[PDB]
DNA sequence: ATCAATATCCACCTGCAGATTCTACCAAAAGTGTATTTGGAAACTGCTCCATCAAAAGGCATGTTCAGCTGAATTCAGCTGAACATGCCTTTTGATGGAGCAGTTTCCAAATACACTTTTGGTAGAATCTGCAGGTGGATATTGAT
DNA sequence: ATCAATATCCACCTGCAGATTCTACCAAAAGTGTATTTGGAAACTGCTCCATCAAAAGGCATGTTCAGCTGAATTCAGCTGAACATGCCTTTTGATGGAGCAGTTTCCAAATACACTTTTGGTAGAATCTGCAGGTGGATATTGAT
């Protein structure tokens, strides 16, 4: 599933970040970091979800999880 | 006849007051605290919308979109430090190519 | 036959993608990944807006990490982002 | 029935740029911003009241919180506007 | 004048884990800081949880969710074990 | 009148449940506080205190002393991954740092 | 009134900056590090002292306390243990 | 004859790294540090001769020395990344931009 | 530095679908008018704790010398990474059905708040205890020159 | 591969500053007993979300070619570390005066409580408008050859 994060997509993310030349081992490295990030957020998000006794995570749950990792996100309520 | 009108504000003094009483902040809330807080919020909103309208009409549009807010916030040092750990959804980044990467 | 020198098309894509704000990961692979991680933790449903919010957060995180790591790349007199650059940036950030 | 700051943000926008509009997503950005700064100031003011064993949040706690939370010139202008609003509200 | 502290209980717990070890006053100050910091973290997150869900009461369920959100991994598992076990033993009688 | 038992004793705890309850009700956290919430919180605080004191006693008798000083607390925390993450933005007065010389700097 | 304090950032001597660098593991030190370190230290102290005296004066006091310093540090995300009195 | 004894450059630096990483004493002299703090406090408008309790000054020095030491560790990581051994101003400024300062 | 030859970028247009503005209605906040209560500001006061003071000694800061090793500057080949054409399959898009699940209401049984009234654990000194700091002096490792 | 020069380590010792125990008082839990809330148990209902499907396109996977970067190897001027003499100023210790924290009392300006009346903000279609998909066509940059 982590391979669905395609190499051209990682290349695009890097270009938005200003990177002009990209080593061949970055892509699997990038997948690693993204996995950790997603795990940390999702664990917190569904935690909020199950505290409210719901089986559907909402945008507000994601917002609370992000803000508790110090990454406040604007635009989703 | 509203509290906002008497303070010369657009932001709602009475709603700010109710949110203060119901946010578990203190046993009591003084009469001037919602007025002061509403005024500060209206000021910060005015600063951001000022810069964002400027950025939006600089690129030949009359509609504020997230990109304009992002350029406004990131291109102003004090707003940038105030919102330094905030990400503006669909705002992108500032154009920035490090000079060593241009040819010559 | 026409052929650009290595680097020119890269600077063009830097310019194209820093002026745009679209999501850069395709939706289905990302949402499938997210659902898999969610199950590997817990059988929950997902609001669509919740998945969009997650993807914005993740792509912003990755872009800013690339910026920091590239600062390290240029500090080391290189132009090629390398895994060491990303790892050192995440050490200095505090993760 | 859901509350938001859209009405008042639109009023302030009409004051600052009468013929500029705002998209739905940017209005959500602005709601997020207003709620974030509110929670910041109100939380700091709550902690200030508690540190000093006071039970009431007054405009003095709001002003100290604004001083602690905003940078430099932003803090000066916000304090000026807040004090001015409290004066005009007390006059009437 | 009279100042409360957690020193008594920190020292009791120290004797439980290390019967022949003592603690210097500066180290006891570190430990008092630790207890107050973790208290504020857990209680603040529990307050936020209760508010998000429009409940006016902070119950042990909010304490448990906050412990899961704030502590890492094995620490969180064991903290939940101890809290749940203390709450059952206290409620039985 | 019945015999006075403390809430800590009924929960089998060293940390004071009643003082935690007073701190919860007077910290403006919520209009109401449930009966078990101070017990659960006092138990977690006692657990985490026990963990730090266990590791710090270990560090103190590794350094052949019988009194925990701040340096021992710092060695305890930094040498344990999970405590280190929990206290990652914490400064421990007079705790120093962990010995760490990068290998590239040793003589050839 | 006290005596006049001037040019005190120079009291942060070069050997003290060296000791700080050694605790940080630094083996070789460029000659321009000392003025950089003084700059950084002054910026840090200004931010924390500004916040500390804000707490002090909100409390209607003329004495900075350890808790004032602790609160200012914590508002900069730098929690300090050991000074809770 | 005789030569006077002399350690090679680097030996004493590693000696002092070892010596100061096992110790926990404050490394800035106390009085100059307190004068710096008092001068900055006065030069700040809200300072109208505030007093300082002794614990407050010790707390500030602890925080400031921990901050500087960790900034030196981070900047030195950047130094080594650049295949150098000499810490340079560039390293410190880049380390604090990446930290978020 | 020029020309000639592509290739890409980007300013500008139109017709219109989709996004906002604009109307009107209505629960639900906000505001009002009284009636009471009370948190904390003032105004003492008692007494810690800070701010200077002074002197002594001895730990270190400073300035100097000079040589070793470092950073900086250059060169260059191997091999990595970029650019690109081709064709294939994963993702998008659209539809349709239905489950299951988030909101909402109405009651109470259970839980919590609070004022009084015993009851005790916790705190502040005092009174004792006791690691360990801070001295020797020998043993053992490390370093640098030969 | 050795030795001389240092540095570091390590065991042992004792007196005292700092830590641990001991008392007695009293604030603050604990116990009791009524008074308010509230959190779900059942019972709904309308709607987001998931699950299949199906076709298509446009984005990606692959393989080829080669330009230019990265890492390695060299050279060297000068910067920074090491060692040291000198003497300054930081640290200790104790005193001395007084500012100003903090404990206590009194008492209103301000805050809360409550019953009712207005007013607003939110919502959902109708009515307007604006970006935007998808075209240029000129401007601006890139590439290779001279
Ligand atoms: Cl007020
Ligand atoms: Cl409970
Ligand atoms: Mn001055
Ligand atoms: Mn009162
Ligand atoms: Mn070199
Ligand atoms: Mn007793
Ligand atoms: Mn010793
Ligand atoms: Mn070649
Ligand atoms: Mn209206
Ligand atoms: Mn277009």
């Amino acid at each position: 599933n982590i391979q669905g994060i395609t190499k051209p997509a990682i290349r695009r993310l890097a270009r938005r970040g200003g990177v002009k030349r990209i080593s061949g081992l970055i892509y699997e490295e990038t997948r690693g970091v993204l996995k950790v990030f997603l795990e940390n957020v999702i664990r917190d998000a569904v935690t909020y979800t199950e505290h409210a006794k719901r089986k559907t995570v909402t945008a507000m749950d994601v917002v609370y999880a992000l803000k508790r990792q110090g990454r406040t996100l604007y635009g989703f309520g | 006849k509203t509290r906002s009108s008497r303070a010369g504000l657009q932001f709602p003094v009475g709603r700010v007051h109710r949110l203060l009483r119901k946010g578990n902040y203190s046993e009591r809330v003084g009469a001037g605290a919602p007025v002061y807080l509403a005024a500060v919020l209206e000021y910060l909103t005015a600063e951001i919308l000022e810069l964002a309208g400027n950025a939006a009409r600089d690129n030949k549009k009359t509609r504020i979109i997230p990109r304009h807010l992002q350029l406004a916030i990131r291109n102003d040092e004090e707003l940038n430090k105030l919102l330094g750990r905030v990400t503006i959804a669909q705002g992108g980044v500032l154009p920035n190519i490090q000079a060593v990467l241009l040819p010559k | 036959p026409h052929r650009y020198r290595p680097g020119t098309v890269a600077l063009r894509e830097i310019r194209r993608y820093q002026k745009s704000t679209e999501l850069l990961i395709r939706k289905l692979p990302f949402q499938r990944l997210v659902r898999e991680i969610c199950q590997d933790f817990t059988d929950f449903n997902w609001q669509a807006q919740a998945l969009l919010a997650l993807q914005e957060a993740a792509e912003a995180f990755l872009v800013h990490l690339f910026e920091d790591a590239y600062l390290l790349t240029l500090h080391a007199k290189r132009v090629t982002i390398m895994p060491k650059d990303i790892q050192l940036a995440r050490r200095i950030r505090g993760e | 029935r859901k509350e938001s700051y859209s009405i008042y943000v639109y009023k302030v926008l009409k004051q600052v740029h009468p013929d500029t509009g705002i998209s739905s997503k940017a209005m959500g950005i602005m709601n997020s911003f207003v709620n974030d700064i509110f929670e910041r100031i109100a939380g700091e003011a709550s902690r200030l009241a508690h540190y000093n064993k006071r039970s009431t949040i007054t405009s003095r706690e709001i002003q100290t919180a604004v001083r602690l939370l905003l940078p430099g010139e932003l803090a000066k202008h916000a304090v000026s506007e807040g004090t001015k609003a409290v004066t005009k509200y007390t006059s009437a």
